[PDB]
């Protein structure tokens, strides 16, 4: 199991999920619906996401990313959590 | 999904975790 922070767990709950611990496969799949419900990515280039003035945002640190920059993700979600 | 070719970003995002 990860824990993730603060904020990512705020994140994480805000999707309908309860507990303080999760799977690495958990965080990537409730991080991705809260996006994906949230409408946070464009719609013509669907791997950009507008963090700004959003949770995500505060917690990443970036306006926006493309999801296609895979490191720089994983870089991000690890800050995240506790491993 | 075809990670060479994503249309959506749910695709994108299992691309990711490859
Ligand atoms: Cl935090």
């Amino acid at each position: 199991l990860v824990r993730p922070k603060p904020l990512l767990l705020k994140l994480l709950k805000s999707v309908g999920a309860q507990k303080d611990t999760y799977t690495m496969k958990e965080v990537l799949f409730y991080l991705g619906q809260y996006i994906m419900t949230k409408r946070l990515y464009d719609e013509k280039q669907q791997h950009i996401v507008y963090c700004s003035n959003d949770l995500l945002g505060d917690l990443f640190g970036v306006p926006s990313f493309s999801v296609k920059e895979h490191r720089k993700i994983y870089t991000m979600i690890y800050r995240n959590l506790v491993v | 999904c075809n990670c060479k070719a994503p249309e959506t970003f749910l695709c994108y995002w299992r691309c990711l975790q490859h």
